[PDB]
C-alpha cells in the first residue's frame, strides 16, 4: 500500500461533542495505534538492553512508519526518555499525535516494555514524544 | 503496506464496538471512503499522466491498471460489461484490505472494505461522475472471487 493512503486514513480518522467525549475520542486514537504498533514488530522484528530497544524505536522503528529516523533522543537515566522528530509527517494539534503515542507504546508493548507514551508540539511542524517506562 | 493493513483492521474493530449494528459501520467506512477519495483523485492526477477518459470504459482502465496499482500494487480484471456501458465489475483474487475474518461469525452483515466503496465514489465525483461502488462478492463472505460492481449514474 502507497503511503498517501495511511496519510489520508490518518487524516480522516483524527478529523470525526463535549470533555468526555473528545478525550474518549483521545483514547480510541492511541489504542488503535497501539494495535497497530504491536502488529508493526510483530511482522518487523522477529535486544540485549533497555537502550537498545528505545534505539530501535527511533532507527527501524520510525523508518518502517515515517521513512525517516527520530532526530534526537534524550533521556533521564531514571525511565524517562523523549524522541525529537523536527518535522512530523503527520502534522505536514494534539489530536495529531495521539495515534502515533500509541504506536510507540504498542512497539515498545511487543518488545518488553510497558510505557506510558505522551507528545506535544514543540514548535510547528516539530514535535516530542515522552516515553514513561513503567516498571509494572 | 502492513501500516495501511493493520491501521484499517485497528479502524474497523473500533468502530465495530462503537456501533451495535455493522450497517452503522459500513455507513461510517463508506463516508471515511468518501472523504478519503475526494483528497486521493488531488494526489492521484498529480502523479499519473492517464490523459483524460472520455468514457466509463476509459475510466475502468485508469481505476484498474493504473490507480490500484499505485495505490495497492494490485491490477484487478474488469468484467461483466452491461451493454450501455454503464456498469462493469473489478475483479480480485482475495479482500483488497483485510487479510482475515474472526470466528465464529458476529458480523455476517459487515463489508470489511467499505472504505474503498467511499473512496471510489469520492474520487469520481471529483471528476464529475456520479457513480456507486458495491462489493457483490467477497472471498471473505465465501465467495471464490471478490468483485466490486462499478455503476454510472450521472454526470455532475
Ligand atoms: C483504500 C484503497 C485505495 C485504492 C483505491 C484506488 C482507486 C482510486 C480511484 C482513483 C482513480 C480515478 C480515475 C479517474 C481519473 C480520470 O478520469 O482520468
Amino acid at each position: 500500500a502507497d503511503e498517501a493512503l495511511f496519510l489520508l486514513l490518518h487524516n480522516e480518522m483524527v478529523s470525526g461533542q463535549g470533555e468526555v467525549e473528545n478525550g474518549r475520542c483521545i483514547t480510541k486514537l492511541e489504542n488503535m495505534g497501539f494495535r497497530v504498533g504491536q502488529g508493526l514488530i510483530e511482522r518487523f522484528t522477529k535486544f540485549k538492553d533497555e537502550l537498545d530497544i528505545m534505539k530501535f524505536i527511533c532507527k527501524d522503528f520510525w523508518t518502517t512508519v515515517f521513512k525517516k529516523q527520530i532526530d534526537n533522543l534524550r533521556t533521564n537515566h531514571q525511565g524517562i526518555y523523549v524522541l525529537q522528530d523536527n518535522k512530523f509527517r503527520l502534522l505536514t494539534a494534539s489530536k495529531y499525535l495521539a495515534f502515533t503515542c500509541g504506536l510507540i507504546r504498542g512497539g515498545l508493548s511487543n518488545l518488553g516494555i510497558k510505557s506510558i507514551v505522551t507528545a506535544e508540539v514543540s514548535s510547528m511542524p516539530a514535535c516530542k514524544f515522552q516515553v514513561m517506562i513503567q516498571k509494572l | 503496506s502492513e501500516l495501511f493493513t493493520l491501521t484499517y483492521g485497528a479502524l474497523v474493530t473500533q468502530l465495530c464496538k462503537d456501533y451495535e449494528n455493522d450497517e452503522d459501520v459500513n455507513k461510517q467506512l463508506d463516508k471515511m471512503g468518501f472523504n478519503i477519495g475526494v483528497r486521493l483523485i488531488e494526489d492521484f492526477l498529480a502523479r499519473s499522466n492517464v490523459g483524460r477518459a472520455h468514457d466509463f470504459r476509459e475510466t475502468a482502465d485508469v481505476i484498474a491498471k493504473v490507480a490500484f496499482k499505485m495505490y495497492l500494487g494490485i491490477t484487478p480484471s474488469i468484467t461483466n460489461w452491461s451493454p450501455a456501458g454503464d456498469e462493469f465489475s473489478l475483479i480480485l483474487e482475495n479482500n483488497p484490505l483485510v487479510d482475515f475474518v474472526e470466528l465464529p461469525d458476529n458480523h455476517s452483515s459487515l463489508i470489511y472494505s467499505n472504505l474503498l466503496c467511499g473512496v471510489l465514489r469520492g474520487a469520481l465525483e471529483m471528476v464529475q461522475m456520479a457513480v456507486e461502488a458495491k462489493f457483490v462478492q467477497d472471498t471473505l463472505k465465501g465467495d471464490g472471487v471478490t468483485e466490486i460492481r462499478m455503476r454510472f449514474i450521472r454526470r455532475i
